[PDB]
């Protein structure tokens, strides 16, 4: 009663990933540099001391 | 619907005071998913209805 044929089985797995991404930057990069005569005006002070 | 090695750790398992027998015995048949057992023709009625 024990031995008899089996049953087949058959398994299949499905692994799925998605992945998305948006990046912006803005930036600004600005300077003056001016005299006058006994005044000045930059953006340091070894700025002032170099126009002179 | 059940796993035949873990229903025959429960009703048979360790020493014979836990044991719902007195002198038979539990063997399992992983191939089929069964229960082989030897016992009194009483005791195997009331362990038939509790593991249905």
């Amino acid at each position: 009663s024990l031995d008899i044929p089996v049953k087949q089985v058959q398994i299949e797995a499905r692994i799925v990933t998605v992945k998305e991404g948006n990046l912006e930057e803005l930036g600004v990069r600005w300077g003056v540099m001016s005299t006058n005569g006994s005044h000045s005006v930059g953006g340091s002070i070894e700025s002032n001391l170099w126009q002179k | 619907f059940a796993k035949a090695s873990d229903i025959a750790a429960m009703i048979g398992g360790e020493g014979n005071v836990n044991m719902l027998s007195e002198r038979g015995s539990i063997s399992i048949d992983e191939r089929t998913n069964s229960l082989l057992i030897r016992e009194l023709p009483d005791n195997i009625a009331v362990i038939r209805e509790i593991i249905e």
